[PDB]
Formats: structure tokens, C-alpha cells, sequence
RNA sequence: GACCAAUCUAUCACCCUAUAGAAGAACUAAUGUUAGUAUAAGUAACAUGAAAACAUUCUCCUCCGCAUAAGCCUGCGUCAGA
RNA sequence: GCUAAACCUAGCCCCAAACCCACUCCACCUUACUACCAGCAACCUUAGCCAAACCAUUUACAUAAAGUAUAGGCGAUAGAAAUUGUGGCGCAAUAGAUAUAGUACCGCAAGGGAAAGAUGAAAAAUUAUAACCAAGCAUAAUAUAGCAAGGACUAACCCCUAUACCUUCUGCAUAAUGAAUUAACUAGAAAUAACUUUGCAAGGAGAGCCAAAGCUAAGACCCCCGAAACCAGACGAGCUACCUAAGAACAGCUAAGAGCACACCCGUCUAUGUAGCAAAAUAGUGGGAAGAUUUAUAGGUAGAGGCGACAAACCUACCGAGCCUGGUGAUAGCUGGUUGUCCAAGAUAGAAUCUUAGUUCAACUUUAAAUUUGCCCACAGAACCAAAUCCCCUUGUAAAUUUAACUGU
């Protein structure tokens, strides 16, 4: 032959170097190891935003049942620690319940007295209290 | 497996052959020899062809047409179906027309 | 460059022609003439077919304006060397060598003459029974033998004839006809 | 690919961030060819960088080896003990610099 | 080809210490282009491992099948070579460590079927290797009781840590 | 075109290019042309214009392929020109026959037959 | 078309176009519209003088022509006299 | 016989590895390996931790007994680490009660 | 459009790399071809009449057997090992 | 570690150079390897496939002139002269000649056709290298669940996810074909013309060819396997159909191309067999069995033919006309495939076509370049027998025309 290949099973170990762990012939036939190599990372491509989506529920899970313990809801306990400039992620959240049950008790508190506010203050329309942790601070 | 194991010895070449020395010595001589032979006339090769590239097609009828009185009766007949060969497939088959 | 390689094609292999197992019959897979491309000891679909030629000439103006080219890069890079006489004053190859290793110059230094018939024997003889330097007359002097090797020899002869010849290139009429014929001005 | 490869959890090697900042960073042996195109960025750097690089931080001691080598070679050792054997095959002194 | 059990036999250890076990010393034999099948011989291996030399020829002298009178001269063989040259003065203080039976070079031939055909009739041909170590057998690994089942699962409960958080 | 008549077919035939292989063709050659080659030395005013010497100069490279049978004459430099000297060409006008004569030339016409 | 010819190895001309066409210098295909022989009683005046006249070709019908024509017949033509001697160089063009 | 050598200089590499994988030799101490220093590379331990000491008693301080006893065994064919260790321990020992007795 | 695994050629290299010239220059498939090996699978098919001193005897069947034209060429005798 | 994996040297292709071989001893045209006895022999236009989308006339056997004249269902095409003038940028046992050899094997016949081997200085070295590299197994059998993989997890499973690849077609796991892996072989050769860069310039090229800025030189572009089927001569009546010469067979019983019934000839039916005993077998019921009966031996009838109690049946297992050779690597709007990484632009109104499974033009799309207007645009302008549409300044913008290319739809 004329400069015929002679540099083939580098690439056969290459290929199959990510599929030492496999069952059936995929873990020794080239032919199917291709594919299985081909379609794990396609997955493992995709399952980012898998990932992360199931991070944010999980988190968010976390979060109601952390409410529910202390006796509140998720969406409420959401909309009061938003009704006052305090931004918080939900990791954090999730690790203060966690690690922090006492400063989770506190937001629970914060967020009930808030929602207390806002509903006196829907009732009444204020005049004139404005609520006494309501009222964001301005900035420019 | 397809790929040996022992590697190859250790392969010799002499950089300064008498050939790799003298590898295109006294060629251009007609430029500066007051033009005496023409470099076509210095490769050394087939008698049909010294100085013509051509084709393949073109190549096998000149050989043909230059060597074909002398040729075997085998290699004439297989020099001729190789040629019938390339015109039907180049005067009729392709593409771009 | 003459290629010489030569495959056999599925016509030009010895045997085949018949037909085993025909289509509709065995159940294997379709096929014709034994030896073909998909067989094995068959003949090769496309290969090298004869001996090809990769020739091709170009213009004298162009090979005149490589050799100049060659010559000025010899001579900027500190590699040109003039002379008066290829001469020595006995003919030893190891006079040679070490003279030229003295003079810093390199390893292989191409030296060239003309005419290659007042060549002296002390010279020829000091030059064929080396593998770095040779002689070479004026007339087969190329780009690949000075780009070879390190540095260049000439003498006055020499560098004379070169500037004529490659300027005779330049400032001159249309071939017409092969420059062998005798022509009245050139000579 | 994580499953088919080792994970380890972050942390450091002395908690070095507390107190003193002491260089991960052990030695580097650089592998550079006299004659060779294939390591003309190297020779470089060896050159007109090197010097450099090694007065930033006297906390490091680098070696030169200079011998006869196809491929130049980086050796990074650590305190900890491992070991990061690059390769240098053409690239550019900024390149080489970087990395 | 690839003869390697044979050449095993002539590994060397440096002396051993005073203060160092006694280290039992192991046997290795094969006969080499045996007209019989692997997975017989493999089914006989496995019947041959953790038992003894006197128990695995006492099944052997009652066991109907070809094989059987192979593996015992390959026993008997092997006994007699780690009595004489590899220096054992027990003989009935070896037990089967290793015991497996792998195909040899097979032939080729015709069997002609009922119509314009036929099919490969390959002679398989297969080998037979053993390993006798030195000292009693040791004993079978007896089944996890219920308490080693508490225990495991006390374990994996107890190492169990909090997942995706600090 | 599938099977249609081709449009190189449709269109009929003519008689363009029938006699095209016997139809005598000269190289121009302008009056300019002879004034430029006489100002940079070649083809000297001093002897005969003789084909020759106009092939020797190279002014006007003809080829005896081709069914030519010799040069003809243009009348593009009939002004700015003074070159005085015989010129035999095979073919002129009266426009540039006089613009030569005016000038102290000999204008005369010949034929060369192939060979 | 013939790309290679069987006796020397080079390109064939299709004597057809010759015959029914007429190259020019300036890159133009010059020809005449058919039925200009044909069924000429029937025809009213204006149609007989415009088919009567010669027409030039389309670039895709030009490049045809040339592909099926080798370079022999782009020289030009210093005919003696010629009707076409004024058609061979175009001037005045910017694109 | 495949015409490659740059192909089989790479495996024979991958079989040098696999080698090295199979019976990994016991690890050898860093000093006997080829590249290596001794009074540039305790420079540079020196320069690492941020200080400023004497080279000698460094040097010293790193001699143990065995050693020299093996060395004096080998040239029959340079003080000692026990004051500095001691030393060292008592003060090590020293200032962590203090800093034990003053945090706690 | 930008790169590039392998080879030969001219160039310092020389624990394997660079500049240009060439493609029989780069396989998960063409009921593709060659070589070994899984799959049904140890599944389908299969023979050797009985006792015994291995001398010998017993049970059953037979349209089969004898020599030859056609046809083969040493093809169940001895000697040693399989 | 069983089985395995590599070695490279014998030899092959090209021309470069000469023009080659050929009876020791017997034997060889009769039945070839046969010591021996009365009878004609020779010279023959090659056809055919294929392309014109069929196909009849048609289609090939140093340089320039010139792919010109000329011939041609004047269409697909064919195409002259006078003049001129001693090594491998090769192959290294699936490669190279098929070759260790034209060897068995199919075979009565023409005819087709492969591999043998591997360390070396001593195999008259005992004694083995370093195990490691694919496919099948042992060391080491499985433990809820579901394209065999991911996020993970302190952990294998347990948690959530996702309908194998390629080709076709508007549409896919689809149940449309392809597939058991591994190692080797295996599928884009270039053209008038065009684009980029070198050198000179109204000239260049090492005669010939081109010139109202041109030419030269280089770089870059045109796949494989697959039928039915024809021509000319060999080989084929040892089985089948017919003919020719000389021979053989037909118990017995009842009594004449008579009847039953041995041997014997063929097989109307059942059952078994269906990769079996057999690429056409085993039992009786079946017709004949001194006659149109069967058969041992030899010769003759060969394909546009022979033969034929016509079954258009047979002619060596497949005969609506057996195989081989050389034309045939035939052709083919048709099935299948057409090998490494990455970036960008990238979907078509229709017409013709002995045509709608195919081709061309047009249209869409891509590249380099010169030009300036490209789209929604506002008053208005645009017919007697409803949503709408065309031109359209300022206004948003940056798109549009053309030249030279060529594949793709
Ligand atoms: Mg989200
Ligand atoms: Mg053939
Ligand atoms: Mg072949
Ligand atoms: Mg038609
Ligand atoms: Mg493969
Ligand atoms: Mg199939
Ligand atoms: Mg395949
Ligand atoms: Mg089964
Ligand atoms: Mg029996
Ligand atoms: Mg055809
Ligand atoms: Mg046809
Ligand atoms: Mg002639
Ligand atoms: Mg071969
Ligand atoms: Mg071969
Ligand atoms: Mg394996
Ligand atoms: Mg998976
Ligand atoms: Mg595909
Ligand atoms: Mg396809
Ligand atoms: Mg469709
Ligand atoms: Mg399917
Ligand atoms: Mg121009
Ligand atoms: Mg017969
Ligand atoms: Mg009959
Ligand atoms: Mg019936
Ligand atoms: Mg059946
Ligand atoms: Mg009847
Ligand atoms: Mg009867
Ligand atoms: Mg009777
Ligand atoms: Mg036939
Ligand atoms: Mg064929
Ligand atoms: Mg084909
Ligand atoms: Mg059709
Ligand atoms: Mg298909
Ligand atoms: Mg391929
Ligand atoms: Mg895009
Ligand atoms: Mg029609």
C-alpha cells in the first residue's frame, strides 16, 4: 500500500477511554462505543439546564416547607421579603433554614408583620402610617 | 490490532549522496550556454514522452501512437482498452456541461 | 520527476469474467466480475495509472531573476566569496578543509568555475574525495545547488561571465525563432 | 462525563488564606532544544523572559536543562506532590508566558 | 501461543527472615492440547476449588466424565512435582487455590449437510491449569448473619450527610 | 435540453464564415506605429521598409500561418508624422499615400505569395 | 462536445454553431432570426423587415457558444473587406 | 508492515506507561533524582515563607544523627538537630499555652 | 474559509518535531471481500446384539451372495508410533 | 493467561539496453509418452456493446499546421495533407505478477483458480521473549424499573431527564432496507472558460498561438459496486430426444401388438423426510411384463442449431434457447454507499421536454469587484359591461443594480 493508515488505535483508545465504565459491548466494540460516547455527551450537554431547574425546585421546596414549619406560605413569605427591599436568593434561603433556624424565624416574622402592614394599610388606606416597616427608602 | 510493537532500526541516509550533491547540477544551461540543449533533454525517462506533461488520456494515445508498433499483443489490448475506457468516461461522463 | 508507479486495474487483473452466484439465486450479496475494488487481490478503483510527469517550463526572465535573487541572499548574508584562481599548493583534502574552517566560512562550500576544461588537477583532486564541497563549471550553476549548501566560491572569470549572461536577459528582442540558431549580433 | 471520571471537594491544601500566603508553586524544569525549530518560543523565553519571571517571585527556583530534545517539556511540581507535566511544542512567548 | 504457567514455576523470593511468616508455597501445572471441550472442564474446575487434594480426587475417582480422569493424573502430577522438586514433605497439606480451562488451537473440518451445503466443524481443543498452595484449606466465607445486616445499615444510616448545601 | 431542438439548432444557417479559410487577412499597421518605431532606433529610415527589416525591428508581428499574405497600411497617424523613406506595404489608401508622399517618401505595394 | 478528442487529445469545435452563428472580438454572438426563408406572403411587412435583421445572443446562449468553440476562432479578422471589420472592438462602455 | 514510526514511538511510550502502572517502583527520595539542588532550592524554601535567616545553622539544623552515622558508615568503605529540636519544641510548646491561657 | 493524524522527497533535527512538493493522503454502515472468534449450543444428528477362558458359544434378519464386461489403482495384512 | 498480535525476504510494475529459445539415452498425430509394412488436408469484407436519451446510414485501433479544410439521418459526431524537424518522492504476504503454482478442487469436456514461512552468531543453543494491544472465555454469575448516559450522591442500584445510526421522503425508534465486533482492502482521474499571485509590457513564451493592456507560469473543479442481453470459435448426445451395427433379458399360471403374475421398466395416492437417507429417498395399493418392450458396447445428429409419438419438452442439477473466451470496468432517468476538526451564508412563481422517478431555461442561493439607490413611503394618479393592489418624495434605515464564475433547489 501507499501511506496507508498507521495511526488508527490512538483514536480507538481515545474514543473508548470515556466509556471505561459501560456494559454490554459498549465498553470494548468501537462501532457502539461511538454512539454511547456520542450520546452521553449530548446528555451530559443538555442536563445543565436540567440541573439548575432542579436545583431552583429543590430550593424552592425547601423554602415552603421551611414557611410551612414556621406557619406561613411560600408565595406570601416571597412577596412580603420583596415588599422590603430585602433581596435575597433563594440558596440563601434555603441554607439560613438549613443552618439558621432562628434567622429564618426572624424573616418569617418580618414577612407576617409586613403582610399584617400591607393588609391594614389596603383597609384603611393608611392615613397616616404608611406602615412602620413599609415605606422603601428612595434613592437617586 | 493493526498497529506492531518493535519500533524500526535506525534508518541511515547520507544527505551528502553523490546524487543529493549533484541533484539539479547543470541544469538552466541555456539561459547561460548560449542556448545549446534545452533541460527537456536532460530527464531521463520513457522515449514516448521527455518534455510534455499532457494527461492521462493523452499520455496512453501518444504512447500508443509512439510505442504501439513494438508493443505485446497483451499490452497493446489492455493499452487499448484503457484508453477506450477514459474517452467514454471523459467525452461523456462527469459533470459541469 | 518521473513517476514510475503502476496499479492493475479490474480490467487489466488476470481471470474474472463469469458470474458467481447469480442475483436472484444465492442469498448473498450481488455481485459480477470477481477482482473488483470490493474484492480481495482485485484490481484498484483509482490509482496511479502509468508513469506520469510533473514537467513544466517557465520564462528564462524568471529563472534569470532566481538566480540573481540567490545570488544577492549568498552575498548580504556573509556567505558570497570572490577569487582569482581555484589553485592550491599542494592538493590535500585536509589543507582544504582546515583552511576553510579557519576562515570561519561553514561546512559545505559550493565552489564553481567555467569553462571545466582549464580546471587544475590540484583542485579536482581535492574536491573528489569529499562529500561537502564540489566543483561545478559557470554553466550548471541552479538556485537548489547554492540554496544546498552553505556558502559560494567564484573568481573574476567566473563572476564576469555570470553578469553577462544574466544581463544579456534583460534589454533584448522577442525569441522569434530557438536562440540556437547562430543569429548575426549574438554570438 | 462525571460519573466516568474522580470528583474531589473543594478545599485548600494549609488554609494558607488565614495566615502567611506561602507559593503552591515548587520548581519548573524547562526542557529547551540549541538546534530545533520546535522550540524557538521557548529559547525565547529562556531568553528575554525568564529572568524576569523568576526576580517576580523569589519564592521559586527554576532549572535550564538545554539538551538535546524534539519536544519541550514544562515540569510544574507542587508542595503537595502533584505534578504537571506540560508540553511547550511552538508557541508564542506571550503564549508561553501565560501559560 | 503463549506458555507462561510452565515458566511461573521458576519464579525466586529472596530468603526470608527469622522474624516472618512461613509463607505458604504455591504449585503451578497445566497440560497443554487436551481433546476435550472448555466448559466442562470449567464446570469441573468449579467443582474443584475450595476443597482439598484428598477430597478433589476422591470426587474425581467417582465423577462421569471424561475430564475427570485427566484432572486426576494433572492433580497427581502436580502433587508429585511439589513433593519432589519444589521441597514439600506434606502431601495431603495442599489445597486448590486456582482452576480454570481455557480453548487451545482448534481445527477445521466438513460435515455435509442434506443439500448443496455444509458447515464449519471446528475440533475444539481446550487446556486446563491449577494452582496448589501450601497448608490447610481455609475455610468457607460463612453468610452474613442478621447482626452484620443491622450493623451495615447502622452504618449507612449514620454516614449520611446533608446534600446540595454548605 | 431534454429533447427539445437545442436554440443552437432553431436558428437557420448562413453564410458567415464559409469562405473564412481563403479570406487574405494583413495585420494593421499604423502610420504612429511607424513614427514610434523610427524614433526609438529600430527600423532605420535609411534602407528600404522592407518586410524584413519590419519583422527584424518587430513592429508588427505577423505569422505566415494563417492565410496572411503580407501587411496592410492604416491611416491613424496622418498628422505629426515625418518620415520620408521608401515603405512597401501591401495594401494603402490615397489619404495615407499622399500623407507619406508629402513627406518626401516612395509608397509601393507588392505581393507575397505563401511559400 | 467532446471534451478529448480520440486522435490527438484536445477539444472539438461543433461545426453547427460556426454554420449558424458568427463570432466577434468584442464578446458577442451575432445570428438570424429563423423563418426569414419560410412562409413570407403571410407575413405583414413590419415582420417581415424585423426578421429580416440580425440579432445578437444572451450571455448564458454566448457562453455556450463559447464552450462549444475552441480558441482558434477568437483571433481576429483583418479581412480586406469586410462588412464587420467595425464590430470587432467596442468602445465608449463604464460598465 | 505498515510504514509508520512516529505511530509506534507513541505506543511504545503507552507501553513504557503501562509498565510504569504495572510494578510501580518504591518512591525514591527527591535529592537522588537527576534535576535537583540543594543551596538554591533552600534559598528558595527560605524565600517561600516570607523571612530572613542565617544559611548555615539552616543547613545544620537539617543534619540528623543517623544520617551522619550512616555517611561516617559508607566513607569508612555537620553537628546535629538535638539542642535546636529541643529548643524549638520548648518554645513551640511554650507559646502555644500562653496563647491557650489568653484565648481560653 | 482557518487548521490537521500517516508516508517519500530537499533542508541542522536524532526520545519525534518545522518549511514546500504527492495522494492508492484520514471509516459506526455500501443483504461489500479475506482471517479468527460470540449467537441459538453443548440444543438438532449420530453409531457398537449378548455372555466369556476373548478359545468359544448364544439370539435374530436376509431379493441376497458367487465370477465377469463397464470403473478405481493398493485403499481394514505384518512391522513402530499415533 | 488460554486463545492471540508484529516481524521481512522471496518476489513483483515502469521504462531506461540488447532483438530470444530450441536434440546427451530411448518415447511420443494409432488410444500421445504405443520399435515395425499399400493413399482429401492452405489462402475468406469480423461482428457486436455503446452515443445521438429508441435506433437502421453513423461511433476512436517528437511539435506546429489543426481540432482547419472536409465528410456527416448536414445532427450526434468524424477528421488529412501540401509545409515543418543500469534507478525508483513504487509495492513489503488481504499490497506487489493469480503464483512457493497455473497446485488441488468443480470436471467426461472447453473453462475457473490461494495461503503456506517469521528471534538469531552456533537448533550438532533445549531454553526460550518479558508478560502488556482488538474480537470469544477464566481470575470475578445474577439482586426491583424499563436505548444502558447524564445532574449528581458521602454510596453501585434507589432520586428527575430523555423514543439507536445512516439513506429516502413534506413527515421517523417506528413495524422501510443496511448491520456481531475486531484487523486489512474499498469509492472525485480533468476541460473552453473563469478567480488569486508571480515576470515582462503594446509584448511576452526556449519558432507555431494570443494582441483597442495583453500573454506566460503556478494554485484550484468533474465517484464505486449492481443486471437482463448480443457477436465469432471452441467444449459438450458417457444423462436426457432420435438414428446406425452387432449382442443380452423376459419364472410360472390361464389360454392374440390375449389376461394374472417373478425379475425388470415408470411412479396415479397416503405417510415420513424439508440444512433429510437423497441439491428428488423409503411400502402397497399402481399399468405392462414374447413386444410401439428394457438394456451392456461403440459411432453419428450442437444452438440463426440438433432432436422432438408437440411436452414450444430435452441438449450435464437453473434452456422462451447450457458455459467460456475477446468486444463489456458495457449500458441503465434505477436500489446502496461515497471516510479528520471548526466558522459563516444558505428553501424554489413558471415554461419546455416521446415528458411529469429524469433534463434545460427562468427563479432562489454562494464567492470577488464597480456603481446608487433597494423596502414600509403621502396628496394624488389607476374601467362601461369586500379584505384589497401599483407608483410614491420627507421618514426609519443599509440595502439594491450590474459584471465574471459555478455547484445546489
Ligand atoms: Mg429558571
Ligand atoms: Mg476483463
Ligand atoms: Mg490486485
Ligand atoms: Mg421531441
Ligand atoms: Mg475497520
Ligand atoms: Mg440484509
Ligand atoms: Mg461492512
Ligand atoms: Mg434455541
Ligand atoms: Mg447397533
Ligand atoms: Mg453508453
Ligand atoms: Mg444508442
Ligand atoms: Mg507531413
Ligand atoms: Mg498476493
Ligand atoms: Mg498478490
Ligand atoms: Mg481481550
Ligand atoms: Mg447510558
Ligand atoms: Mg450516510
Ligand atoms: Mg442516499
Ligand atoms: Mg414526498
Ligand atoms: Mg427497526
Ligand atoms: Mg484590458
Ligand atoms: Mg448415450
Ligand atoms: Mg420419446
Ligand atoms: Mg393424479
Ligand atoms: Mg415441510
Ligand atoms: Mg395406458
Ligand atoms: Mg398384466
Ligand atoms: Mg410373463
Ligand atoms: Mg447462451
Ligand atoms: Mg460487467
Ligand atoms: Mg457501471
Ligand atoms: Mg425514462
Ligand atoms: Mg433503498
Ligand atoms: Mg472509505
Ligand atoms: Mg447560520
Ligand atoms: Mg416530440
Amino acid at each position: 500500500l501507499r501511506n496507508r493508515v498507521t495511526d488508527r488505535y490512538f483514536r480507538i483508545q481515545e474514543v473508548l477511554k470515556h466509556a471505561r465504565h459501560f456494559r454490554g459491548r459498549k465498553n470494548r466494540c468501537y462501532r457502539l462505543a461511538v454512539r454511547t460516547v456520542i450520546r452521553a455527551f449530548v446528555k451530559c450537554t443538555k442536563a445543565r439546564y436540567l440541573k439548575k431547574k432542579n436545583m431552583r425546585t429543590l430550593w424552592i421546596n425547601r423554602i415552603t416547607a421551611a414557611s410551612q414549619e414556621h406557619g406561613l406560605k411560600y408565595p406570601a413569605l416571597i412577596g412580603n421579603l420583596v415588599k422590603c427591599q430585602v433581596e435575597l436568593n433563594r440558596k440563601v434561603l434555603a441554607d439560613l433554614a438549613i443552618y439558621e433556624p432562628k434567622t429564618f424565624k426572624s424573616l418569617a416574622a418580618l414577612a407576617s408583620r409586613r403582610r399584617h402592614e400591607g393588609f391594614a394599610a389596603a383597609l384603611g388606606d393608611g392615613k397616616e402610617p404608611e406602615g412602620i416597616f413599609s415605606r422603601v427608602v428612595q434613592y437617586h | 490490532i493493526g498497529i506492531r510493537l518493535t519500533l524500526p532500526p535506525p534508518k541511515v541516509v547520507d544527505r551528502w549522496n553523490e546524487k543529493r550533491a549533484m541533484f539539479g547540477v547543470y541544469d538552466n544551461i541555456g539561459i547561460l550556454g548560449n542556448f545549446e540543449k534545452h533541460p527537456k533533454e536532460l530527464i531521463r525517462g520513457p522515449i514516448w514522452l521527455r518534455g510534455w506533461k499532457g494527461n492521462e488520456l493523452q499520455r496512453c494515445i501518444r504512447k500508443r501512437k509512439m510505442v504501439g508498433s513494438r508493443m505485446f499483443a497483451d499490452d497493446l489490448h489492455n493499452l487499448n482498452k484503457r484508453i477506450r475506457y477514459l474517452y467514454k468516461h471523459f467525452n461523456r461522463h462527469g459533470k459541469f456541461r | 520527476r518521473i513517476s514510475y508507479a503502476k496499479t492493475k486495474t479490474r480490467a487489466e487483473v488476470r481471470g474474472g469474467g463469469r458470474k458467481p452466484w447469480p442475483q436472484k439465486g444465492t442469498g448473498r450479496a450481488r455481485h459480477g466480475s470477481i477482482r473488483s475494488p470490493l474484492w480481495r487481490g482485485g484490481g484498484v478503483a483509482h490509482g496511479p495509472r502509468g508513469p506520469t510527469s510533473y514537467y513544466y517550463m517557465l520564462p528564462m526572465k524568471v529563472r534569470a531573476l532566481g538566480l540573481k535573487v540567490a545570488l544577492t541572499v549568498k552575498l548580504a548574508q556573509d556567505d558570497l566569496h570572490i577569487m582569482d584562481s581555484l589553485e592550491l599548493p599542494t592538493g590535500d583534502p585536509q589543507y582544504l578543509t582546515e583552511l576553510a574552517h579557519y576562515r570561519r566560512w561553514g561546512d559545505s562550500v559550493l565552489l564553481v568555475d567555467l569553462t571545466h576544461e582549464e580546471m587544475p588537477q590540484s583542485i579536482v583532486e581535492a574536491t573528489s574525495r569529499l562529500k561537502t564541497f564540489n566543483l561545478i563549471p559557470a554553466v550548471g550553476l541552479n538556485v537548489h545547488s547554492m540554496l544546498k549548501h552553505q556558502t559560494l566560491v567564484l573568481t573574476l572569470p567566473t563572476v564576469a561571465f555570470l553578469e553577462d549572461k544574466l544581463l544579456w536577459q534583460d534589454s533584448r528582442y522577442r525569441p522569434l525563432y530557438p536562440f540556437s540558431l547562430p543569429y548575426s549580433d549574438f554570438p | 462525563t462525571a460519573r466516568g471520571t474522580p470528583s474531589r471537594f473543594l478545599a485548600s491544601v494549609l488554609h494558607n488564606g488565614l495566615g502567611r500566603y506561602v507559593q503552591q508553586l515548587q520548581r519548573l524544569s524547562f526542557s529547551v532544544s540549541r538546534d530545533g525549530a520546535s522550540s524557538r518560543g521557548a529559547r525565547e523565553f529562556v531568553e528575554r523572559e525568564v529572568i524576569d519571571f523568576a526576580r517576580r517571585n523569589p519564592g521559586v527556583v527554576i532549572y535550564v536543562n538545554s539538551r538535546p530534545c524534539c519536544v519541550p517539556r514544562v515540569v510544574a511540581e507542587y508542595l503537595n506532590g502533584a505534578v504537571r507535566e506540560e508540553s511547550i511544542h511552538c508557541k508564542s512567548v506571550e503564549e508561553i508566558s501565560t501559560l | 501461543i503463549s506458555r507462561k504457567w510452565e515458566k511461573k514455576n521458576k519464579i525466586v523470593y529472596p530468603p526470608q527472615l527469622p522474624g516472618e511468616p512461613r509463607r505458604p508455597a504455591e504449585i503451578y501445572h497445566c497440560r497443554r492440547q487436551i481433546k476435550y471441550s472448555k466448559d466442562k472442564m470449567w464446570y469441573l474446575a468449579k467443582l474443584i476449588r475450595g476443597m482439598s487434594i484428598d477430597q478433589a480426587l476422591a470426587q474425581l475417582e467417582f465423577n462421569d466424565k471424561k475430564g475427570a480422569k485427566i484432572i486426576k493424573e494433572v492433580l497427581l502430577e502436580a502433587q508429585d512435582m511439589a513433593v519432589r522438586d519444589h521441597n514439600v514433605e506434606f502431601r495431603s497439606n495442599l489445597y486448590i487455590a486456582e482452576s480454570t480451562s481455557g480453548r487451545g488451537q482448534c481445527l477445521k473440518r466438513i460435515r455435509y449437510h442434506g443439500r448443496g451445503r455444509f458447515g464449519i466443524m471446528e475440533k475444539v481443543y481446550c487446556h486446563y491449569f491449577v494452582k496448589l498452595v501450601e497448608g490447610p484449606p481455609p475455610p468457607p466465607e460463612p453468610p452474613k448473619t442478621a447482626v452484620a445486616h443491622a450493623k451495615e445499615y447502622i452504618q449507612q444510616l449514620r454516614s449520611r450527610t446533608i446534600v446540595h448545601t454548605l | 435540453e431534454g429533447g427539445q431542438t437545442p436554440f443552437y439548432i432553431r436558428i437557420p444557417k448562413y453564410g458567415f464564415n464559409e469562405g473564412h479559410s481563403f479570406r487574405r487577412q494583413y495585420k494593421p499597421l499604423s502610420l504612429n506605429r511607424l513614427q514610434y518605431l523610427i524614433d526609438l532606433g529600430r527600423v532605420d529610415p535609411s534602407q528600404p521598409i522592407d518586410l524584413t527589416q519590419l519583422v527584424n525591428g518587430r513592429g508588427v508581428t505577423i505569422q505566415p500561418l494563417k492565410r496572411d499574405y503580407g501587411v496592410q497600411l492604416v491611416e491613424e497617424g496622418a498628422d505629426t508624422f515625418t518620415a520620408k523613406v521608401n515603405i512597401e506595404v501591401q495594401l494603402a489608401s490615397e489619404l495615407a499615400i499622399a500623407a507619406i508622399e508629402k513627406n518626401g517618401g516612395v509608397v509601393t505595394t507588392a505581393f507575397y505569395d505563401p511559400r | 462536445l467532446t471534451y478529448f478528442s480520440a486522435r490527438k487529445g484536445k477539444r472539438k469545435t461543433v461545426k453547427a454553431v460556426i454554420d449558424r452563428f458568427l463570432r466577434l472580438h468584442c464578446g458577442l454572438w451575432v445570428r438570424r432570426k429563423a423563418g426569414y426563408k419560410k412562409k413570407l406572403w403571410k407575413k405583414t411587412p413590419a415582420r417581415k423587415k424585423r426578421l429580416r435583421e440580425f440579432v445578437f445572443c444572451n450571455k448564458t446562449q454566448s457562453k455556450l457558444l463559447d464552450k462549444m468553440t475552441t480558441s482558434f476562432w477568437k483571433r481576429r479578422n483583418w479581412y480586406v473587406d469586410d462588412p464587420y471589420q467595425k464590430y470587432h472592438d467596442r468602445t465608449n462602455l463604464k460598465v | 508492515v505498515k510504514k509508520g514510526f512516529r505511530a509506534a514511538f507513541r505506543f511504545q511510550k503507552e507501553l513504557e506507561r503501562q509498565r510504569l502502572l504495572r510494578c510501580p517502583p518504591p518512591p525514591v527520595r527527591r535529592s537522588e533524582k537527576p534535576n535537583w539542588d540543594y543551596h538554591a532550592e533552600i534559598q528558595a524554601f527560605g524565600h517561600r515563607l516570607q523571612e530572613n535567616f542565617s544559611l548555615d545553622l539552616l543547613k545544620t539544623a537539617f543534619v540528623n544523627s543517623c544520617y551522619i552515622k550512616s555517611e561516617e558508615a559508607k566513607r569508612q568503605q555537620l553537628k546535629s538537630n538535638q539542642e535546636l529540636s529541643e529548643q524549638g519544641t520548648s518554645f513551640s510548646q511554650t507559646c502555644l499555652t500562653q496563647f491557650l491561657e489568653d484565648e481560653y
